[PDB]
């Protein structure tokens, strides 16, 4: 069911965020904007996917 | 029959309009007209898609 899928996705995201926070002691959750994505791409996490 | 197009500089759009006019002249016997619409490239992909 759709509720099961939504719960699974939320759980996956939360688990990934918790693992990232507990591993490097920080969470890559900066701000965002629709446009003007310049000078902000330097902070390439490459760890959230891991 | 509007025809879109995306060009990096104004000169490219101008020559595209000239080519569309030449094509219309070559097929002037028909009752269908072609209009040239061009836009400039944007650094932001999302902005370009929205435009």
């Amino acid at each position: 069911g759709l509720p099961a899928r939504v719960r699974d996705g939320i759980a996956i995201i939360t688990t990934a965020a918790s693992d990232m926070l507990s591993e490097h002691s920080f969470i890559p959750e900066p701000k965002s904007s629709c446009y003007n994505t310049h000078e902000k791409r330097i902070y390439q996490s490459n760890m959230l996917n891991r | 029959v509007n025809i879109g197009a995306v060009l990096s500089t104004r000169k490219h759009e101008q020559m595209f309009r000239e080519a569309v006019n030449q094509a219309n002249k070559r097929h002037g016997s028909w009752k269908i007209q072609l209009n040239a619409t061009s836009v400039t490239h944007k650094p932001n992909a999302i902005q370009m898609a929205l435009s």
